[PDB]
């Protein structure tokens, strides 16, 4: 009802606090704009009040948890899942290439400027330890998206 | 052919990027 299986809720849960500064249990525009900007879009002031307008949950410039994703959930309905995953990589990959690093986890959140500790990431870093090196390119980055 | 069999000990992230592959659909041109 509120919390599902770890990886099932893993995205919208964590992406629940992404926007929610106030968190009346909804998502506001001032948040949705602070979000988008980190993906490489035109930083507009109305973009957030506009983005919640068409995907209006409450229409007071607030979007709920089942609506914000309705577009990625749409990619679940539509078979456009093949051409998006490579551009969805570009989201973080501003280098147009992408290299193997488990440290990437810390660059995505700091791309927004999130604050984490050395031990927080020592676990989030070890939560991705591969072969014994600890780096991960587009292989695990896309698989992160392709896997449910 | 070659078996490896993965093991489960720690939980995955699937958000610190998924919450970025999710918003990459709002205005994908």
């Amino acid at each position: 009802a509120d919390q599902l299986t770890e990886e099932q809720i893993a995205e919208f849960k964590e992406a629940f606090s992404l926007f929610d500064k106030d968190g009346d249990g909804t998502i506001t525009t001032k948040e949705l704009g602070t979000v988008m900007r980190s993906l490489g879009q035109n930083p507009t002031e109305a973009e957030l009040q506009d983005m919640i307008n068409e995907v209006d949950a409450d229409g007071n410039g607030t979007i709920d948890f089942p609506e914000f994703l309705t577009m990625m959930a749409r990619k679940m309905k539509d078979t456009d899942s093949e051409e998006e995953i490579r551009e969805a990589f570009r989201v973080f990959a501003k280098d147009g290439n992408g290299y193997i690093s488990a440290a990437e986890l810390r660059h995505v959140m700091t791309n927004l400027g999130e604050k984490l500790t050395d031990e927080e990431v020592d676990e989030m870093i070890r939560e991705a330890a591969i072969d014994g090196d600890g780096q991960v390119n587009y292989e695990e980055f896309v698989q992160m998206m392709t896997a449910k | 052919a070659g078996h490896m069999r993965p093991k489960r000990r720690e939980i995955p992230l699937k958000v610190l990027v998924k919450a970025v592959l999710f918003a990459c659909m709002l205005m994908r041109k």
